[PDB]
Parts: structure tokens; C-alpha cells; sequence
């Protein structure tokens, strides 16, 4: 959590698309924000800037 | 919160004892250089376009 | 404001009465001009009665003043008188000194006695007083001398040992006027700047008032005085009453941690040396420190040349006027305080203020040390600057006026 | 308490607290309205009437060592002498009702 | 000629009509002469009776606005003596519906404005006309007369006015909740909120964050001290230069965030909290008790504080029976429950407060006389440790400010000797 | 020529308002002012008792 890095366990299907909220280095994240877009393959992944 | 006109607001200011200096009194017909017509000595498109 | 336009208050009923009836007269005096002219008057009063209600302005309003005060600023100042305790009694065994025994001190004092009591037989008791008037001199430790007492009571004294308080009357509405910018005594909002100086002059006897905040992280910054500690700030007060309360009030309105700031050489005398034990907390705690100065007591002159007027007007007016203003009773004008430089333009606003009808030619201020010998001739000059810290006052014997 | 009666304008007269007071209450649009005298020196004029708020709101007014008056509820001519009072309360006991008000 | 300057320094003098009334007369009769006649019938009576009422009705006017700013005042007036801090009004809503329940026959037109009362005798009525499908189902919507909050009890209506082969007007918890506002401040509760609101600024902060703090349930008693220096003021506060250092000690505090968001409020917008050496009291968490993001449209903060150190207390204490009988558990319940302070005057073994058997003797003293006592004698150490040697005890325990202690049933021992 | 040298404190007003007030006394609007008739000389002090 202090270094903002996610990981999926089992990777993701083509166009499923996943946003996050939540509070992070003071910027806020209510709303839904874009993080991952999977490509089909790749399971690991890195938060957004709120 | 419906003090519309200036007199109002400068009576709140003697009242709380704020200045006086940086807030604009009104735009009226009493505030130098405005009239009905007051098309005369500008620049009225024979001269220059403003 | 918004109190004129009763000239046209005439109009209006001629044309009233023109519509309702033809078109005839109302004027030349009969009974339908009459009518008129009773209208005329009766309208314009009613609208004289609105303008004078109407405007509630702190610079214009009278006796309902007081609610213009008490939406903000704190209550007026009540009327107080200074009691006596512990004041040393001594006749023979076995007396009762009942109450209201109108001593009376040497100067006229007219004192009265709280509570009665019994003259024990070691022959030494004290007994507690209490002032007849709002206005009451300081007396001095003699033989009180003695209206009312018993067939054995022998005589009364007052001992170093009794402790007294000092009154509070003459609060008139120049210095309700005048403490309104000031004094605004924002119970509600305690630790910051303006705060300060309004919940210490809430403590009696207080006259005025000085805070002055550094701001930044160097210092001397501020407009007339050093710093040593930086992020603090200093206190200066004049007309100081006894230490608890001040200490009290000053406490009571700050917050952050050490605030406190002694000056510089260069400040007015501290009041105590090292703090000022603010013995008790909220929190119970036993913390102590305050730390406050009191100001420099100057000596100003003044000498003004005008001319002699529509008629004769003795100089004891302009000096009046002036030792008025000085003194700070006109309203508007707080006079001179603890950080006011005398301005000679000022002083003969004053003089206009009071006398009018006069000419003003040359006017000349100068400011002398305490206990100075009187200023030279040329000393005298347009302006003075005065620091934060330094209190000037005029007496009757500082201005002379002869004017060509 | 003080003496009252049913009355739309009326004046009541009496020595209380080591003090001579006359009060006059009057009926004024709505609401009531007071006049507080002393010394047969005028003290106020026009206090509105609220109930439980003191009619004497200015320091240099209420004491030095004096008392103060409260009606419970707001006034009401037609009710007096049945539900809605006035009472008198000295320096000890206005102090102490200060202290509970805030 | 006859006017009165009836605005003086102490306020409005209004006069009894009669007073008015003869002056307007003797103005007329002045107007005209001195044998005119003013009765209703005639004219001039007319005029002097409509001056005389627009005169009375002007002065009374004014003097009902005399003094208005300060905050007795109402109606309107006290309503912007509020809003310059925070205020509202209106707040007469009444509660809509939605989603009602009918049961009735084929195709039939149900009557606006119908009655319908629920089981502690409320009346509602309907608002739109609707007819019903044979089925026998519909909805309707309801409000009732008085802008109320009323709460419908989840039960089935009654029925008052009745429409043709129409019943059963009843519930389904998929009606939308409106909850209304009933007038909720009148004119008084106004004057309230300036008292509170005076009240809550009118502290300090050190003054403020004792009793706002204790406001959390279950809450014991609270120790803040302010730094005032980087030295060691009262304890050993180095952390900053101007903190505040803060021990809440509590029973459970079965609350968390609540005393963090008590904390909270309780910000003067320049001082850090951080405080403590790695020595003092042992704070809940370490960087920070990870407060509520903010009541209104904010981003979440830090705050600290810290508990004080648990500690505990071995009595002894020898005594003669006298001339009674005494149960030593009755002596060691009465010692236990003076350590909590249920009589008044003794506030307790508080956060930062010391013990001594001086103390518990007068305790002892005060509840139970006639016992004499022979010695009693204190002790403390750290939570948890073994029974100590009988060398351990002493007359008095200086005990460290961020400390707590305690006294146990069992822990304290008695000797009849 | 007239020139003046005020600071705002925490009341202040516009300048206009002292150029219409100053200009307007010198015809004598206040009581007891009769202005600057032909021979008067001028002062600053009056200027000064006058915005006094």
C-alpha cells in the first residue's frame, strides 16, 4: 500500500476494464479512476493518480 | 446575504470595521462617465473602433 | 445617512388635493390651504421621525447604542466602588460596632462598615468597609475620623496590613464611540491578535492596549521593537491594575506555546522579572508564565499661533480643548495612547473641533522627556514620531497661545 | 412574583430588594412591551417581553448589587393571575441564575 | 406645534390614544376654529379620526423596531441575527409517499383527497385520482394534514371516507421514505444555538480539549499539558519544539474513532500533536490514529495522542477489631471503590495522581469509624510483576505523569491483629 | 494645490469622497465656515480641522 503496486492472481480477459477508490498520498479517489486496461495475458499492475 | 445595495454593505462595514478601499461601490449612473446617451467625446467608429 | 428631502414634501399635498376635487386654489391662506399646510407639516415630521429611527450607524447612534455594542462587543462598563479590609479597630472589652458606622477619612471620605462586630478583649479587631460615592479619593493611613460610633468604641486606624481596590464610574458614550473599533471583545474567537487586546481591556482600570505579532522567522520586524525569541509576541499595558487579573486575562487568550516575548534594553519595563506565575489551568496543571510590559511615561508640548476670532476667546479655551482631546473625551478620536505620535495637523483639528470661527496660522508640537527640564525654543517642529511603546500626555501648563 | 391583573395597559408600583421600581406594561401590535423606572428615574423604554430572558440587558442597568425581572413564558394580557408570572430574583440569586443560563 | 420628540436616549415613549387624539383635534381646531364642530358624522371627523389612526399606527410601528440587532428580537429579524454565523428556517415539510397499497374491484375511479388513518389515529390523505385494473392492485401516494414528521407505523391503514367497493389500504415496504422537517425551530431554540455556539468558542484550546474529550462515553479523565518549551517542562516532551501532548485514560473506550474525532475538532490550525520521546506514554498507534476524513466535503487528516502507563498498587494495612465486628472484604470493597471515587470531593487515582496510605486511612476514617488503626502502608511497581518483597512498601508514591494506577480486591491485604 | 498624507487604518473611505468633501467646504457647507472669500488666506490647518 505504501508503494501504490497492485497484483491480479489470475490474468485478465481482453477488454475488462477496472477502476479504484479510495485515499492515497492525500489525493482522493471517490469517484471511479482508470488503472488497468487487460491486454489478455498480464496479471500485474499499478494504481492510478487520484 | 440579500444586501443588494451599496449602502447596506458600507454600513456593515462600519459595523465590523473592515476598509473600504478595494471593493468597487456600484457600476450606477451616479459613478462618473455614464449616461442615456452618453455616445458623445468617444471614439464612436469615425475615429477608432474600441 | 439617508435623512433629507422633506422640500418637497408640499407638492405632493397640493396635487393630493388638486385630484380630489377639480382643479381650485389651495392657496392664499383659507380653510382648504389650511388643511394643506397642516398636511405639509405633519408629513414632513413623519418622514423626519423615520430618518432619525432609520439610521442606527455606530458613528451616529444614541443610547440604543448599546444593542449596537452587544451584537459584538462586550457589556458596558458598570458602575463599581472600592471596599476596605482588614481595617485595624481598637477600643474597649466587650463592644458590638454595628453596621453602616459612617467613618470618614480626612479628605472628605464618608466611609461606611460591612458587617458588625465584636471588639474581642485582646482589643485589636479588624473591620471591613465600604465607599459611600462612585468617586472616591485614595486615602492615606491615619485616625479615621469618627461620625457615628458606640459608648465605648475609642478609635479606628488603617493599618499597612488592609488591602484595597480601586472604583469604576464615568463610562459616557465617547467611550463607547470610541472603544468600538478596538475593544472588540470576541469572546468567541480567544487565541489570535485582534482578541487579545479587547479580553485585557476587559480587566478594570485598563486604559489601552498594545499586541504586536512578529510573522515571519527574523527579527526586528515588527514597527518599534526587538525580538531575542523568535515566533512569540509582546504585551504593553497601561493604567495597570493589580497583577492576577491581567495575568488572568492574558492567559486566558492565547494559545500557542510560547508566545511570550520579552523585548529587547530597549522596551518598557517589565513588570515582573522572570514570569507571572499563572498559578491555575482548566487542566489543573501548574503552569506558569506570563510575561508584559507597561509603557513610557513621555511629555509633550504644544504652541500655536491663530487669530483672535468673531469676538474675544480667552486662551483658557484652546487649552481646554486641547488637554480634552489629549485626555481622549471628545468621541471619534481615542486622543493620545500607548503608541499615538502627536501631529500638529491633529491638534488643530481638535481646536476646530471645539472653538470654531477661528483662524489658525502657525501650529508646533514637540515631545519632551520624562522629567526633562522644558524643552529649548527650538525643539519645537511640524511632526513627531512616537515608538510603540511610548505614552505622551499634555497638561493645561504645556500650551501657550499668543496669537497675533 | 409581582402582583398583576387582566388589564391591556396598566402600571404597578412597589418596594423590593431595598428599591423602589414602577413597571408599566402595555400591549404594542403583537407583542407586549415594558417601562422599568427607579429613583422615579427612567431606566428603559420599550422592553419587549420574551419569556425566560431578563428584561434588563445592559450591565451598568441590572446591578451593581440590584435585581432583575423574568417572565417565565411570553406575556399575555388575558392570561395574567392564571398560568404566565412575573418574578423578582436580588444580586445573589440573579448572579447564580447568569451563571446556570450559559 | 403639538408634535412630541417621543425618541429620547432611553428609547420610544408611545402614548395612549386619547393623548393623540386631543392633540389632532386641537390642531384642527386651530386649523379652523375654535368653535368647530369634529363628530363621526360630519366630515372633519372623518379627517381628524383617519390622521389620528395613520399617527398612532406610524409612531407604534417604529418603536416595535427600536432595538432589533441585539438578539432578543424575532420573527425575521432574528433570522438574519442568526444566518451572520449559521441558521436555518423553514423546514415545514410534510411527508409524501409512494408506492401505496388498494385492493378493490373492476375498473373503478378511487376520489382524491381521501382519508386514510393509521393505527395510533393519524390521518393522511391521498393526492392524485387513479382507477384500479381488474386485477385488484394499484399504489397510491399520501399526505397528511399538519407538515409534520410524522412516522407511519408499519401496519395497515384504516379507512374513514369511503369510495365504492374500495378497501384494504395498506403497506409495502417498497413505499419511498420521505422524511419530513416539522418546523424544528421555532424562535427559542435559536437563541440556544447562539448559546452553544458561543459556548464551544468561547475556550481555549487546553481549556476546550479536557472537556470535549470527556464528552466520548466510557471515559475516565484526561491529562493535556502544552509543551511551551523544547525542554523538559513537566515531563520529558523533546519530540518538537511546540506540541500538544494529550493522555486520555479511559475504561475500554469501546469507541476507537470517537475520541480521535473528538480530537479533532479540537485544532487550532498551528500546533502539532507529536509528542513523547519513545519514553513517555504508550501511544494507541504510532504515526497516527487515522481519523475520520472530515463531517462536511473534506480530506482526512492525522491526529496523536497517547494513553498513560498502567501501574498497579500493593496496600497493607494492620488494624484493631475495637468494639464491632468488620469483614476484612467489606474493608478491601471500601478501599477498591474510594481508588474510583464514588464519593463526592475525591476525584481518584487519575492519570498523573499519586497514592498514599495517608489517603486510604482517611478513606477508611471516613466510611467506617470505629476501627482503629495500627500502620498501613503503600507500594507501586509496573503491571504484571510477581507479588514484591515485604521491604518494597513506603509512606508515599511519587508517580510519573503519563502513569495510571489501579487497585485490585485480591491485590490489597489486611491484618487483624 | 492642496496635497495630503493619510494612512487607511481600519476604517477607510474613498478618495473621491474627501476631494467632494474638502471642495465643497471651501464654499463654507459646514456652520461657522464662511470659506475662502476674496482676501482669506489659506491654511492647511483648516484643511486638516475640516476632514478633522
Amino acid at each position: 500500500a505504501q508503494t501504490g503496486t497492485v497484483k491480479f492472481t489470475q490474468p485478465l480477459p481482453t477488454g475488462v476494464e477496472a477502476y479504484w477508490t479510495g485515499d492515497w498520498k492525500g489525493g482522493t479517489a471517490a469517484e471511479p479512476a482508470r488503472f488497468a486496461v487487460g491486454n489478455g495475458t498480464q496479471d500485474t499492475f499499478t494504481l492510478s493518480d487520484p | 446575504l440579500k444586501t443588494a445595495n451599496p449602502f447596506g454593505l458600507m454600513v456593515w462595514c462600519i459595523i465590523l470595521g473592515t476598509p473600504s478601499k478595494g471593493f468597487g461601490l456600484y457600476p450606477k449612473n451616479s459613478s462618473w462617465a455614464f449616461g442615456r446617451l452618453r455616445q458623445n467625446f468617444i471614439y464612436s467608429g469615425t475615429q477608432v473602433p474600441p | 445617512v439617508a435623512d433629507t428631502a422633506d422640500v418637497l414634501s408640499d407638492v405632493e399635498a397640493e396635487f393630493r388635493a388638486a385630484l380630489g376635487a377639480n382643479i381650485n386654489l389651495a392657496a392664499s391662506t383659507p380653510q382648504g390651504s389650511l388643511v394643506a399646510a397642516e398636511a405639509i407639516a405633519r408629513s414632513s415630521v413623519m418622514r423626519n421621525e423615520a430618518r432619525i429611527a432609520n439610521t442606527i450607524n455606530p458613528n451616529v447612534s444614541f443610547g440604543t447604542f448599546l444593542d449596537a455594542i452587544c451584537a459584538l462587543m462586550g457589556i458596558e462598563r458598570g458602575s463599581d466602588l472600592s471596599t476596605f479590609g482588614y481595617g485595624v479597630q481598637v477600643t474597649g472589652r466587650s463592644q458590638t460596632r454595628i453596621s453602616t458606622g459612617s467613618r470618614v477619612q480626612t479628605p472628605a471620605g464618608a466611609i461606611f462598615t460591612v458587617m458588625s462586630d465584636v471588639t474581642i478583649p485582646a482589643g485589636g479587631v479588624a473591620t471591613i468597609d465600604i465607599k459611600s460615592q462612585e468617586y472616591g479619593n485614595i486615602p492615606l493611613p491615619v485616625g479615621n475620623l469618627i461620625i457615628i460610633d458606640g459608648t465605648i468604641g475609642w478609635s479606628g486606624a488603617k493599618v499597612i496590613a488592609s488591602t484595597r481596590v480601586d472604583p469604576g464610574s464615568r463610562q459616557m458614550s465617547d467611550a463607547e464611540l470610541k472603544n468600538a473599533r478596538v475593544n472588540r471583545l470576541a469572546i468567541q474567537g480567544r487565541n489570535s491578535t485582534m482578541a487579545i487586546k479587547a479580553y485585557v481591556s476587559a480587566v478594570p482600570n485598563v486604559t489601552s492596549v498594545n499586541v504586536i505579532e512578529n510573522n515571519t522567522g527574523a527579527v526586528q520586524v515588527v514597527n518599534g521593537v526587538s525580538f531575542t525569541l523568535p515566533y512569540a509576541v509582546w504585551v504593553c499595558v497601561a493604567g495597570n491594575p493589580d497583577k492576577q487579573a491581567v495575568a488572568d486575562a492574558l492567559w486566558a487568550a492565547h494559545n500557542g506555546g510560547t508566545p511570550w516575548d520579552y523585548g529587547a534594553t530597549n522596551n518598557g519595563v517589565p513588570v515582573d522579572g522572570p514570569n507571572g506565575v499563572p498559578v491555575r489551568d482548566p487542566a489543573s496543571g501548574r503552569k506558569y508564565v506570563v510575561k508584559w510590559t507597561t509603557p513610557i511615561m513621555y511629555d509633550g508640548y504644544v504652541n500655536v499661533t491663530v487669530q483672535q476670532g468673531s469676538s474675544s476667546v480667552a486662551p483658557e479655551a484652546i487649552q481646554n480643548a486641547v488637554v480634552n482631546y489629549a485626555q481622549g473625551k471628545v468621541e471619534g478620536e481615542e486622543g493620545l495612547v500607548v503608541g499615538a505620535s502627536l501631529s500638529a495637523f491633529e491638534v488643530a483639528g481638535a481646536i476646530a473641533r471645539e472653538i470654531p470661527g477661528i483662524y489658525i496660522k502657525l501650529c508646533q508640537v514637540a515631545c519632551v522627556a520624562a522629567g526633562s527640564p522644558a524643552p529649548a525654543p527650538g525643539d519645537f517642529t511640524s511632526e513627531y514620531v512616537m515608538s510603540a511603546f511610548g505614552q505622551a500626555t499634555i497638561s493645561v501648563g504645556n500650551v501657550r497661545v499668543t496669537f497675533v | 412574583k409581582i402582583p398583576l391583573t387582566a388589564v391591556p395597559n396598566q402600571a404597578i408600583s412597589f418596594n423590593a430588594g431595598s428599591s423602589y421600581w414602577k413597571i408599566r406594561l402595555y400591549q404594542n401590535m403583537d407583542m407586549m412591551n415594558a417601562d422599568i423606572s427607579r429613583d422615579g428615574v427612567i431606566v428603559c423604554h420599550g422592553v419587549r417581553c420574551f419569556g425566560g430572558i431578563p428584561l434588563l440587558q445592559y450591565s451598568h442597568q441590572y446591578r451593581p448589587d440590584y435585581g432583575n425581572f423574568v417572565f417565565d413564558r411570553d406575556a399575555d394580557w388575558t392570561l395574567f393571575g392564571d398560568g404566565i408570572n412575573l418574578f423578582y430574583l436580588d444580586g445573589a440569586e440573579f448572579a447564580e441564575y447568569q451563571a446556570l443560563a450559559t
